[PDB]
RNA sequence: GCGGGGUGGAGCAGGGUAGCUCGUCGGGCUCAUAACCCGAAGGUCGUCGGUUCAAAUCCGGCCCCCGC
RNA sequence: UUGAGUCUCGUAGAGGGGGGUAGAAUUCCAGGUGUAGCGGUGAAAUGCGUAGAGAUCUGGAGGAAUACCGGUGGCGAAGGCGGCCCCCUGGACGAAGACUGACGCUCAGGUGCGAAAGCGUGGGGAGCAAACAGGAUUAGAUACCCUGGUAGUCCACGCCGUAAACGAUGUCGACUUGGAGGUUGUGCCGGCGUGGCUUCCGGAGCUAACGCGUUAAGUCGACCGCCUGGGGAGUACGGCCGCAAGGUUAAAACUCAAAUGAAUUGACGGGGGCCCGCACAAGCGGUGGAGCAUGUGGUUUAAUUCGAUGCAACGCGAAG
RNA sequence: GGUAUG
């Protein structure tokens, strides 16, 4: 003004991602959607779940110059926004399909 | 057509518009291009970028004459003074002498009245 | 193309704009005549005139004062004008007679 | 402001020299003052206020 | 007599594919008002059909209506 | 002979009048090259351009003004005066003397000079530009803005006689602490003096205060001009002056109880400077659309009890 | 950044 690691992969970037996906404090609901999405992603790509997630972020990450914290924050926000718009049936698959694309 | 080794880039940089004209050394017109003719209209013309584009299209007009040397002759207080010559050098002409024309009366005629705005 | 010129000559066809003189329930003869003059001009120079009367606060309770002003304009601008529209109700606080060149 | 690019000089360095040649010579300031007519009383008034400012800054530099 | 046109209340755009202006109403903005901004309601488009895949559209009749 | 003049020698200066001339720039004309824009604004349009513009280059024509130097620099009674050169010409200042011997100061009336606009006659006319024409803007736009554009601006001669013609400060003389500069002489040995003009600050003193302050608005003397509440009014009438526009001299009735100056405290400013608050920005979730709850306005009613109304009334007094 | 009016 005028004046925590995600517990399944050790990436805080995914802990942030859970938080952006989360609605109404429902953090466990959010966690399941994202993990389900990452395993789905891995089965239809074939990496460790972060590499595919990070390649998916690289395509969205915007370059006034965006600095790298806002960059990944924007990317993840745009991914989640893009995912929620779609007509795939669950958010897990919406997220998996959006990440794939 | 004729080939010309060395040319002259006359940059009429007014406040509202930029005219870039490549001539021979004797001031015979080879090609010209303006910010107004570069898909900028109104006060879009009076930016450095619109002059930059006008320079590039002027360079493209005089590709056939096979010019590599240009002497620059910038004239006026226009926003696109330096952006033209920068973009002319980017086209790949070796800029020799860089020179400010700009007609100054030594007194001369009475100017129009000040705009009350 | 200088084609354009065709339009410039085309554009020497013409155009009517409507010009809006706002009267108030109690404007005085002097200013009436000034605004009346403005309209004569407007009209004679080939233009329409959205004449508006604009009741303010309680004045809305004597709308009939207003209507008399309009009716005076109609009756003065008689040989110059025909009265596209007259009002009867007082929507908002306004009465918006539109006159046109006879 | 005539700037021949000397034996083996970059453009960016050469452009800095040209812009500086114009800045010293007084071309953009000169064109702008000659854009609209200033009548002598305005000219003289402007020249007085500058002289007052210049001098008053020296008396602010002094007494300090 | 000869034509034009009949299009939301207003008037004016618009071979099929109806707006635009101002009313008209409500909202927003403001301390308040005008200005400004947004939304909605208003036509079936003179009528009668034929005719065109299309009827504001095309073609005629008719109602016209004023200009003349 | 100390005031006031004259002479000798030298100095600085946009002082004045006349003539000539230089370079830059705008416009225009004629060509060459060239090709679709140019110009303009807050945004546009009018306008200009394929009968070739704008741009660029060569040449020509014409008028007006003199960049830099340039300076709270200079000169002039004031108005004003700015390229360079010559001719004619006015004033100021310094150094030493020599000379005249109060020849002085001020000045009603008078006489002349007197920015710009304006007027008459005849020229001239690039640029600029009242009026005007068109294009915009707007509630309107007789404007501000845009494109054009006539008088005029320029010259000669004559007229006008006014300006915030201001230092809003009459002219002349004498006297009265200082400081820092500028400009222009001059003596003496960069320094040390000494004259003229001039800028800024400030002491006593003065002043309502602001301020002025050896260039006084201080302390005095000479002479002139002028003021006597505001508006009416620098108007009417009369005279004088002018071709005219108008100028100059200059009231009264009446009406008002004020008008006014400087400064103080606020407040305010589409004045400047520095800060803060979920004020904005960055976010996340809403309201505004739907249904319903609730309050209010309105309307209705026999009554729809009274109160709360921008922020700071409206699930508020009412916790039923 | 500039619109007026109580
Ligand atoms: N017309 C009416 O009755 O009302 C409208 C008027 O109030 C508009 C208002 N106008 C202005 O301030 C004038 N200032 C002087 C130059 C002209 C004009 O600009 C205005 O808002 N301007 C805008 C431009 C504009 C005009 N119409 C719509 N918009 C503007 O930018 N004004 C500037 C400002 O307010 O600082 C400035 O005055 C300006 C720049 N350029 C121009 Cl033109 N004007
Ligand atoms: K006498
Ligand atoms: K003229
Ligand atoms: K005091
Ligand atoms: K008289
Ligand atoms: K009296
Ligand atoms: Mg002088
Ligand atoms: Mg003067
Ligand atoms: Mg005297
Ligand atoms: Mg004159
Ligand atoms: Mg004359
Ligand atoms: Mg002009
Ligand atoms: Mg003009
Ligand atoms: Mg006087
Ligand atoms: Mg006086
Ligand atoms: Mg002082
Ligand atoms: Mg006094
Ligand atoms: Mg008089």
């Amino acid at each position: 003004p005028r004046r925590l690691p995600d517990p399944k992969f050790g990436s805080e970037l995914l802990a942030k991602f859970v938080n952006i996906l989360m609605v109404d404090g429902k953090k466990s609901t959010a966690e399941s959607i994202v993990y389900s999405a990452l395993e789905t992603l891995a089965q239809r790509s074939g990496k460790s779940e972060l590499e595919a997630f990070e390649v998916a972020l690289e395509n969205v990450r915007p370059t006034v110059e965006v600095r790298p914290v806002r960059r990944n924050a924007l990317a993840m926000r745009w991914i989640v926004e893009a995912a929620r718009k779609r007509g795939d049936k669950s958010m897990a698959l919406r997220l998996a399909n959006e990440l794939s694309d | 057509r004729k080939q010309v080794s060395d040319g002259v880039a006359h940059i009429h940089a007014s406040f509202n518009n930029t005219i870039v004209t490549i001539t021979d050394r004797q001031g015979n017109a080879l090609g010209w291009a303006t910010a107004g003719g570069s898909g900028f209209r109104g006060s879009r013309k009076s930016t450095p970028f619109a002059a930059q584009v006008a320079a590039e299209r002027c360079a493209d007009a005089v590709k056939e004459y096979g010019i590599k040397n240009l002497e620059v002759m910038v004239k006026g207080p226009g926003p696109g003074r330096e952006s033209t010559i920068r973009a002319l050098n980017a086209a790949g002409f070796r800029i020799t002498n860089i020179t400010d024309v700009t007609p100054i009366p030594h007194x001369g005629c009475r100017p129009p009245k000040k705009r009350r705005v | 193309e200088k084609s354009k010129s065709s339009k410039e000559q085309k554009k020497k066809q013409k155009v009517i704009q409507v010009k809006e003189i706002k009267f108030r329930p109690g404007t005085d003869e002097g200013d009436y005549q000034v605004k009346l003059r403005s309209l004569i001009r407007f009209l004679e120079e080939g233009d329409k005139a959205k004449i508006t009367l604009r009741f303010r606060g309680r004045e809305m309770a004597h709308q009939q004062i207003g209507m008399e002003v309009l009716n005076r304009v109609k009756d003065d601008l008689q040989e110059l004008a025909v009265v596209e529209s007259f009002p009867t109700k007082i929507e908002g606080r306004q009465m918006i007679m539109v006159l046109a060149p006879k | 402001p005539v700037i021949k690019v000397r034996e083996n000089e970059p453009f960016d360095v050469a452009l800095r020299r040209f812009k500086r040649s114009c800045e010293k010579a007084g071309v953009l300031a000169e064109v702008r003052r000659r854009e609209f007519y200033e009548k002598p009383t305005t000219e003289r008034k402007r020249a007085k206020a500058s002289a007052v400012k210049r001098h008053a800054k020296k008396l602010a530099r002094e007494n300090a």
